[PDB]
């Protein structure tokens, strides 16, 4: 997955996600035209209850028919207020797509930080399998008191061992734009003067 | 009408396309279309035309969502990935022509552009064919990308024979995509899916053993949809409907956040009361996404109830803000 996220001077916004599913997909290069055939398929449940590359299961609603989607995560999002847009962010990392953009979320509107330190914070995943045992990423680890306190809940702690997101994202303030690209990633942002 | 525009692009040369078209008076979906085209080129590793994806818009005051994720082969069957033991076979759906969907990109966004551009189909792919001939430097990231991959494929596909020389910061040149991404400019996607690019993809389905066919690429359809729209404190939030399960967690994330908006009061940014909060939450999320969601097309989702204001209020009351709950007891919440 990778995602980005583009407003005009109208005010008019893309948020897009797209991808292969895993990294380079299926490994497969069509032959003569040279970009690469998708593995999204493991996206579907292949038997119920057993998880997939990204530790997810499902049952008949995601099991494999002829023409059928598979179940995603990816959760390209445009926030407005007022009628306009306000911010347009998402973000690849599989089941851990819309958890990170709840958090970010919940860093730009309930914490009210600057769009850059609602991105760059840490970020973690939990989701009910594995049997708690929470995410985090070499970018920011779970470490120090916290760790220690949540691993005496009873949580198991793990590093997932790739980065928790790219997210990409622009808030609008009024009429002015700020952009702000994961520190994760390597990202980059620009304001576009007409 | 703002100060400008605005691009937030995974690099550079995504980055700096968006920036050329915004200023050449493409608007936000002209501007995407040829971002789009472009990191199927810089991006490889998940930039594409051979993959899917979702756009989320809002045009002229209105929101709007397009689905070009891909669709199973006719000849997909439930089964196709289990051995004679009926164990699933390892790595299948992940390496080699079987585990590929059809793919939607180039169909998405064609449908985006048809709909909403202004500038010239053609002229929005110029830039990603200038960067497939003339190259883009590989980042350090994307070649450690390159590096496990190999290692996953184990080779047993072509991948070597096309990004085996990726080398970071030093140029990688893609002739052949170059020369797709000039079909498709000069065809649209009746090139991919119906053109010189479907007998290539065909062809080397039939050498592989994959499973998608002429029939399932001329019946491939991106598909326009109601966003999934979450009002909380005053804003309100568009995002993927299904076959996302992304806009359905995130009404009930934010729902049963807000519900259990005591228990955060007070609490700070990644506190370990903080991070157990939320998890609680993603329990009741996760049981929910793998019981009931999935195409919906091909059974009958209960979205309605499983956003229901009363169903969140049902799940926030489920959430223990001082212990961790019982995994096991943990239910789908329509059971
Ligand atoms: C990236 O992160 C891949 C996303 C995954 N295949 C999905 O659709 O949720």
């Amino acid at each position: 997955t990778t995602h980005f996220s583009i407003v005009d001077k109208d005010g008019n916004a893309v948020s897009n996600t797209y991808t292969l599913n895993w990294d380079f997909g299926s490994g497969v290069v069509v032959k003569g035209a040279g970009f690469l055939l998708n593995d999204e398929m493991d996206d579907f449940s292949s038997k119920p209850g057993v998880a997939n590359a990204f530790g997810v299961v499902g049952s008949d609603a995601n099991a494999i028919e002829p023409g059928k989607r598979m179940l995603s995560s990816m959760s390209p999002s445009i926030v407005t207020r007022d009628g306009h847009v306000s911010l347009v962010l998402g973000t690849p990392g599989g089941s851990r797509i819309f958890t990170s953009i709840f958090q970010v979320l919940n860093n730009v509107y309930d914490f009210h930080l600057p769009l850059e330190k609602a991105v760059a914070a840490q970020r973690v995943h939990h989701q009910l399998l594995p049997k708690d045992t929470i995410y985090y990423d070499a970018y920011a680890p779970l470490t120090g008191k916290v760790a220690d306190e949540l691993k005496a809940m009873g949580y198991t702690l793990e590093d997932q061992g790739w980065n928790m997101g790219d997210i990409q994202a622009i808030r609008v303030n009024g009429k002015a734009l700020e952009t702000a690209s994961d520190p994760r990633g390597r990202g980059v942002g620009m304001v576009v003067k007409p | 009408t703002l100060d400008g525009g605005a691009v937030a692009a995974p690099d550079q040369y995504g980055a700096k396309v968006a920036a050329e078209i915004l200023k050449k008076g493409g608007n936000a979906v002209d501007a995407a279309v040829a971002t789009a085209f472009t990191l199927a080129v810089t991006y490889p590793e998940a930039g594409n035309i051979g993959g899917g994806g979702f756009m989320t818009l809002y045009v002229d005051g209105k929101p709007y969502f397009l689905d070009y994720r891909e669709i199973a082969p006719k000849a997909a069957t439930k089964t196709m990935y289990l051995n004679e033991k009926g164990e699933v076979i390892e790595n299948l759906s992940l390496v080699g022509a079987k585990a590929a969907g059809v793919p939607g990109t180039v169909m998405g966004l064609w449908e985006a552009h048809q709909r909403f551009g202004k500038l010239k189909w053609s002229e929005l792919l110029t830039p990603a064919i200038g960067y497939a001939q003339t190259g883009f430097k590989v980042a350090d990231q994307q070649y450690q990308y390159r590096q496990d991959a190999i290692a996953l494929f184990n080779g047993k596909t072509n991948f070597g024979d096309y990004f085996g020389t990726m080398k970071p910061g030093e140029v990688f040149k893609q002739p052949e995509l170059a020369k797709t991404l000039e079909r498709i400019a000069d065809k649209g996607p009746d090139d991919f899916y119906k053109g010189e690019t479907a007998k290539l993809l065909i062809a080397q389905m039939k050498q592989d053993g994959g499973l998608i066919t002429s029939d399932d690429l001329v019946d491939y359809q991106a598909k326009w949809r109601e966003p999934m729209r979450i009002d909380w404190q005053g804003n309100t939030l568009y995002t993927a409907p299904l076959p996302s399960s992304g806009g359905i967690a995130l009404a009930q994330l934010i729902g049963i956040k807000e519900q259990r908006a005591a228990d955060f009061k007070g609490v700070e940014l990644n506190s370990a009361k903080y991070i157990h909060l939320l998890s609680e939450i993603e329990k009741r999320v996760f049981a929910d996404r793998a019981d009931y969601l999935g195409d919906p097309q091909f059974s009958k989702v209960p979205v309605a109830q499983l956003t229901d204001p009363k169903y969140i209020a049902k799940r926030a009351g489920e959430v223990n803000p001082d212990a961790i709950s019982a995994t096991e007891k943990v239910r789908p919440g329509l059971e």
